[PDB]
């Protein structure tokens, strides 16, 4: 009586995805620049690619895109510094070889 | 097929992402089919985009068809601009075609007598050495 | 396809280990498939890695595909850099291709007009003797 | 009743391996160096290859 109404509503959208994942998990793949304004390209810990640009956001801390270079991308993030909500001016570099804990 | 100058750096990204990124920069509104291809790597400097695009197509990627407002696309390496000060770009075409053979890589001739190459660094290096070497007998006027 | 300069010495090691080692040195994050190949021996000096890699592929090993952040790789000899001070590297290509025949060994042309060879010492020695010998008629300006 | 739950948990990890074998048994195969920092490659008495670098054990 519910299957015989053969009904599926496919996934193709954003999950609203990167605002569900932390900013230091995200890795800068590439940058595009031309007449349509500069845009950064960034990789999830789930291996998805995204495209974001100045005034847009990413990450659980709502990291706002403020600058875009060729090697790196400055963003403004939202951290709880000792109990205060404060700005964190992070700069996501491109992906080389690197390791941390 | 004319645009602002750009530098395309794509390290292991979906061609669909490069495409959207290219639409977010006012290089048309670009839309793919659904499953066009996959992921590619390119790194360009000083290339107008509409070219870096034609050049992206030849890498792995697709061909482009434009409706007018929207364009549909359906199923490091580097780019460097060579100035040709002395010779005509078309006179190089015989020799440059002859390095490529059945390889990858390409050469594009812009109207202002500049050559543009996408390829692996090793095929770029060869093409530059020949273009400059033939340019150099042309400077002795 | 650009990196810090390195010396690769691998005495009877899994290409998967050489790969990981190459990721631990910030030469991307490299990941193989599972069963790529086996074990190889190489010994390089003064070679940027991204080249010592292309060169490792040709030995026994795999081809490389990059996603961007990660790269997937799927299924003594030495390397020496030859400076070419006088001639263009591409003019050597005819003669150098002609020694290789259906052998192993390769030659890579870097943009700064240097040749790089991987091979057995005996094929390296031949390639150096020819490159230097042809360079030497070019120094008499 | 335990086999019919057809269940295997494959080996692919480190066994935590080299901290179970003595240091004079281990043989240096190779060294890699580049922008990702220098890394040594070493061989077990069991013939496995490993990769280890400054600050590791």
């Amino acid at each position: 009586d519910e299957l015989g109404p053969v009904n599926a509503n496919p996934v193709a959208a954003c999950n609203e995805p990167l605002c569900s994942f932390d900013l230091d998990q995200l890795k800068l793949v590439a940058v595009v620049t031309g007449d349509a304004s500069p845009v950064a390209m960034v990789e999830d810990p789930a291996g998805r690619g995204h495209i974001v640009r100045r005034n847009t956001r990413m990450g659980r801390q709502g990291g706002k895109v403020t600058q875009i270079l060729r090697d790196s991308v400055t963003v403004t993030e939202v951290f709880s510094g000792n109990g205060e909500i404060i700005k964190n001016p992070v700069t996501l570099q491109l992906k080389p070889d690197a390791k941390q804990d | 097929y004319r645009g602002k100058r750009v530098s395309f750096e794509f390290k292991d990204i979906d061609i669909q992402n490069l495409l959207r990124v290219i639409a977010e920069i006012s290089k048309k509104n670009i839309v793919v089919a659904d499953d066009v291809s996959g992921k590619v790597t390119i790194r360009l400097r000083n290339v107008p985009w509409d070219q870096a695009l034609d050049l992206v197509l030849r890498t792995k990627a697709l061909g482009k068809e434009e409706f007018g407002n929207i364009i549909r696309i359906a199923p490091d390496l580097m780019v460097n601009l060579l100035p040709v000060n002395y010779a005509v770009a078309a006179d190089m075409a015989a020799r440059v075609k002859d390095v490529l053979s059945e390889r990858g890589s390409v050469t594009v001739d812009q109207r202002t007598n500049v050559l543009i190459v996408k390829d692996v660094r090793s095929n770029t290096e060869r093409a530059r050495s020949l273009v400059r070497s033939l340019d150099t007998q042309t400077p002795q006027v």
